[PDB]
């Protein structure tokens, strides 16, 4: 445990379902989500904890977890897709969890307006027909 | 493989959001 006034109050994971390709279900794991790691707890013995930040590209479905991780180890490279309720506990928590480190989240989705960006095209000109 | 359980899509997914975190 440890003798130097250590709490253990300090737990958030999330009852994640590994799901495949498909998307039946394979089993049932535990998304953790500790101070620097994404522990993804998987048969009482397997863990599949990355560097957090360590992914690609990480989304979320409503009650889906969903979170891509560069080449690395674990399962391999790939897209990820995971079915829980509390999904937006996890998600919420990295987006949090990124601020603190100034990760990298690039969000893509920011509600626009008319166009913020710019395509080649202008100045027009009249063809005369 | 190593088991683990995060299995592999290989293919982006109906998501409602987009935060890539790279």
């Amino acid at each position: 445990m440890g003798s130097d006034t250590v709490p253990d109050n300090h737990r958030n994971k999330f009852k994640v379902i590994n799901v495949d390709d498909d998307g039946n279900e394979l089993g049932s794991g535990i998304m953790e989500l500790t101070d620097t790691e994404l522990i993804l707890y998987t048969r009482k013995r397997d863990s599949v904890k990355w560097h957090y930040l360590c992914l690609r590209r990480y989304g979320y479905d409503s009650n889906l977890f969903s979170f891509e991780s560069g080449r690395r180890c674990q399962t391999g490279q790939g897209i990820f897709a995971f079915k829980c309720a509390r999904a937006e506990e996890l998600f919420n928590m990295l987006q949090e969890i990124m601020q603190n480190n100034s990760i990298n989240v690039v969000e893509e989705p920011v509600v626009e307006r008319n166009n913020h960006q710019t395509e080649l095209e202008v100045p027009r000109t009249p063809r005369t027909p | 493989h190593s088991q683990m359980a995060v299995h592999k899509l290989a293919k982006s997914i109906p998501l409602r959001r987009q935060v890539t975190v790279s």
